[PDB]
RNA sequence: GAUCGCCUGCCAGUGGAAGGCUUUCUGCGUUCAGUCAAUCUACGCAGAGUGAAUCGGUCCCUAAGGAACCCCCGAAAGGGCUGCCGUCCGAUGGGUACACGAAAGUGACGAAGUUGCUUUGACUACAAAACCAUGCCUCUCUCUUGGAGCGAAUUGGAUGAUCGGGCCGAGGGCAGCGUAGCGCCUCUUCCCCUCACUCUCCUUUCUCCAAUAUGAACCUUGAGUCAUCAAAGGCGAGUCUGUUUAUAGUCGCGACUCUUGUCAUAGUCAAGAAGGUUGAAACUUCCAGGAAAAAACUUCGAAUUGGGAGGGCGAUCCUCCCGGUGAACUGACCGUACCCCAAACCGACACAGGUGAACAAGUAGAGUAUACUAGGGCGCUUGAGAGAACCAUGUCGAAGGAACUCGGCAAAAUGACCCCGUAACUUCGGGAGAAGGGGUGCUCUCCUAUCUUUUGAUUAGGAAAGCGGCACAUACCAGGGGGUAGC
């Protein structure tokens, strides 16, 4: 994939995530944010800003979006990919 | 080689090969030195995978040499694009000419890189270092690396065993000791069990460095549990201090790599028990081994035959050689000419006589050649003429420089003095004292007018 | 030199045949040509330029054909005759190795499937986690240290009270986990004895959807190494086991199982490394039934230097048969520049005309259709202003819808793919894309297929839920249809 990013904080950053998901778990639909919050870290600034470095990640391959959806509830996982 | 097939037959095949599967197989077929099956696929895997490094370059460059084609070898490297000519293309030259004893061209080249201003490395220096102890002027080394401290490079622990090497030359045992000194005065060492064999292959010569010796032994069973590369510069240290219990004690110790242990392993150790002369212990493991049934084709039963020869156990060392070959394969040339020592030293002439010429016709032949290299046949006519037997005239010259005459006229130095002076049985050779042509003695043209 | 453009499956590119015949290049010049003022050139002067056993010709053959001879015929000319046993003729076949003289050939449609319709690699820095280390309590190669419960005995069961039996406690590394951490290919050298191959993502964007490399795939032939079975009915070696022999034990072996060749002999040959060479064509379907050549090639027929015999007794310098009989140097001549959809060819011209083939990167597209590009080539050898009538070629036009006019000429419109459905008539094949309608975007999910281009996802179809636009074959590309006469 080929969204924006900034450059080299971006693997410090994307390693702080990472962490965060290996430890928690796959149940990190957006609103990680909390998490991201909890044990947090400042290499955010925004939700938006969140879900890109999120999409960035799962570009790299370094999270997977993922389906367990219930009902006829759309609900999505990022898991840390195993 | 079964690596031939297993190839040419992958050549034809699919699930294309990853060039870190290819690389790792090169430097696989390099070590085991397969320079034949490791060069054809760096070739036809470049044909479809072409691209290769620079370093990759370099590889292939010493490949080609080091398939014996130092002609093509520089071919390609001149038809390498100038780009493609970096310091490792020229350190492959150099590390090729290394073994390829070309000091002159090595020189020149080295120069000219020098000139270039293109720095050569560690491993060019050393590899030149070795060249210098194999071209005979191992004393100039040093000054080289004056040069090299003028240069900012770190000689390394190679470069210090070959120090090692070229101060024994000049019997600069102090200087060895300082050189082992110099080792831990520089933090960039770092020294292997190299170091510490280097230092063993020289105190072999009296034998003040056990200590360090079996620091060899504990930088070894770090770098490994214990492997191969303790045992072919200790042989004769197997035969130095130790020689009961250090050398039973770490012929166990490295069979606790536990496979079926390898011939080299029994043939680095059983001359070394046959140096000790325990030949029920010798006797036991040759038994153990081919109850191993492992491949001896010829490198555990040649040894104790000899053994068997050189005391003058003839009839044991014979049962097992017509026994060797009922089971499994060949004997070696030597195998046979260890048998005709024991026949020459026992003075046997006709029989000594067969078995050689046997040994240096048959297709034995070490490296292509078996010709009978030392000057035993000071001895063989010493057995033909000397007996004091007259037919050991005619035969003598028919047979003996028969056999010798397979390879080169130019050993018959003793061979041409030795017929002129055995006639000395009979003279009816002034007809062959012509075809006696290449060169003569002297005093023995004597002997020669004497016929007519 | 630089921004900007135009072309990229017949006006602009690549190699060129036909044609041109110095138009190519180098210097000098601008009298002539250029649709200018030309320092510029396809212009004048001056000079140089084209290398080829293999290309293309030469050459061998023949087709269409034109003639030669003989023959036949005709006032003369000449016409007729290719068999009367010859010579020319390429847009065909034969190109590299002799010539001479016979059997095989050379050798043959169309259409349609099936081939040709190229694929690789792209970063284990460097390569993965048993060994035994280690960091641990656990535990008895082995004990050893006193305690304490637990049978022992009677004489014929209600007793009587102590050694053969015996069960947890303090110390010692051995048989159970976790704890740092870390590399298990073989030199079959015949001899090791000190050595160099060690030259890559652990740090990266830009495979953020590209840059670099490749261009056939299969028999058919000859000559050096193992493994053959032709070269013989010929063995050790560990398992399995009969008991004791003791210089101390290995002694013995009945019987079972397990691999495994030699003494030479040659006898066929499987597995790697060198040379021409099928693919460049195959198979089916048909009826209009699909070139020639002693030319080359493949054999014999003969062969004439090389051999060995020729019985050599024909001096016969010959006789019978075996051996090669085009093999190494060599490989002449002529074309070779330049343009070859054009400013150099045919068109009187530096003219929107005409001029066989061969090759052609990407995106979307079935498409060589069509847009837009890179590469390559070109900016059309008149321009600078103003932005009137007028004309050419185009975009839009309300309301109206053929009222125009000879005539809906032109212009417009419809168009694509998928699905729905489809009339009269009939020669029963067709009308038929009859007419008449709907759908077309993207997003995620699901399942289906499929796909080895490895890692499970990606691309297409079809389900069903959104989401935006007036509009989803959005630009380019792309049928107006129906009714009824005459011929």
């Amino acid at each position: 994939i080929n969204p924006k990013v900034p450059i080299q904080e971006a693997y410090a950053i994307s390693n702080s995530l990472y962490d965060l998901f290996k430890l928690h778990g796959p149940l990190s639909v957006p609103n990680t944010w909390l998490r991201a919050q909890e044990a947090g870290v400042s290499g955010l600034n925004s939700k938006t800003h969140m879900k890109l470095l999120l999409k960035w990640m799962r570009g790299k391959k370094m999270l997977k979006l993922i389906c367990n959806q219930v009902g006829s509830s759309k609900k999505f996982f990022h898991t840390v990919l195993p | 080689v079964k690596v031939r097939q297993q190839l040419n037959q992958f050549l034809k095949g699919t699930k294309h090969v990853f060039k870190w599967e290819v690389g790792d197989t090169i430097k696989k077929l390099r070590n085991r030195g397969l320079y034949y099956p490791a060069l054809k696929l760096s070739e036809v895997m470049e044909e479809r995978g072409m691209n290769k490094t620079v370093s990759d370059q370099a590889i292939h460059l010493d490949l080609v040499a080091k398939a014996r084609e130092i002609t093509a070898g520089e071919n390609y490297f001149v038809d390498l694009p100038e780009t493609s000519k970096t310091e490792l293309t020229y350190g492959s030259l150099l590390n090729c000419y290394c073994k390829e004893l070309l000091t002159e061209k090595a020189e020149g080249l080295l120069n000219k890189m020098k000139e270039l201003n293109i720095t050569p490395s560690s491993m060019s220096y050393n590899s030149l270092m070795t060249l210098y102890t194999k071209t005979g002027e191992t004393e100039k080394v040093p000054a080289m690396i004056q040069e090299l401290k003028a240069e900012n490079v770190m000689p390394d622990s190679y470069t210090y065993n070959v120090w090692m090497r070229a101060l024994a030359a000049t019997n600069d045992i102090s200087g060895v000791e300082r050189v082992i000194e110099e080792m831990n005065r520089d933090g960039r060492v770092a020294p292997d069990w190299t170091t510490y064999s280097n230092m063993a292959s020289i105190y072999v010569d009296a034998g003040l460095s056990q200590k360090a010796e079996k620091a060899l032994q504990e930088l070894e069973m770090k770098n490994t549990q214990r492997d191969f590369t303790a045992y072919q510069f200790l042989i004769t240290l197997y035969g130095r201090l130790g020689k009961l219990t250090e050398v039973y004690r770490i012929w166990r110790s490295l069979r606790l790599a536990i496979p079926k242990t390898s011939n080299v392993a029994y043939l680095n150790m059983i001359q070394v028990l046959v140096k000790l002369n325990d030949l029920p212990g010798a006797e036991t493991l040759f038994k153990e081994w081919q109850a191993n049934c492992s491949t001896y084709d010829i490198r555990i039963v040649n040894v104790l035959i000899g053994a068997y020869a050189q005391e003058g156990l003839i009839q044991k060392a014979n049962e097992l050689k017509e026994k060797a070959p009922r089971r499994g394969g060949k004997l070696n040339a030597k195998t046979w000419e260890i048998f005709m020592d024991y026949y020459v030293k026992s003075g046997d002439m006709a029989r000594a006589l067969e078995c050689m010429s046997k040994a240096v016709s048959i297709g034995k032949g070490d490296g292509g050649k078996w010709l009978p290299s030392p000057e035993t046949v000071r001895a063989l006519m010493s057995y033909f003429e000397q007996k004091k037997d007259v037919n050991g005239a005619e035969n003598l010259l028919e047979i003996l420089k028969n056999g010798t005459d397979n390879i080169g006229a130019e050993i018959f130095e003793p061979l041409i003095r030795t017929y002129a002076a055995a006639g000395k049985s009979h003279p009816a050779m002034r007809r062959r004292l012509k075809m006696e042509n290449v060169e003569v003695n002297e005093a023995t043209k004597k002997l020669l007018d004497e016929v007519s």
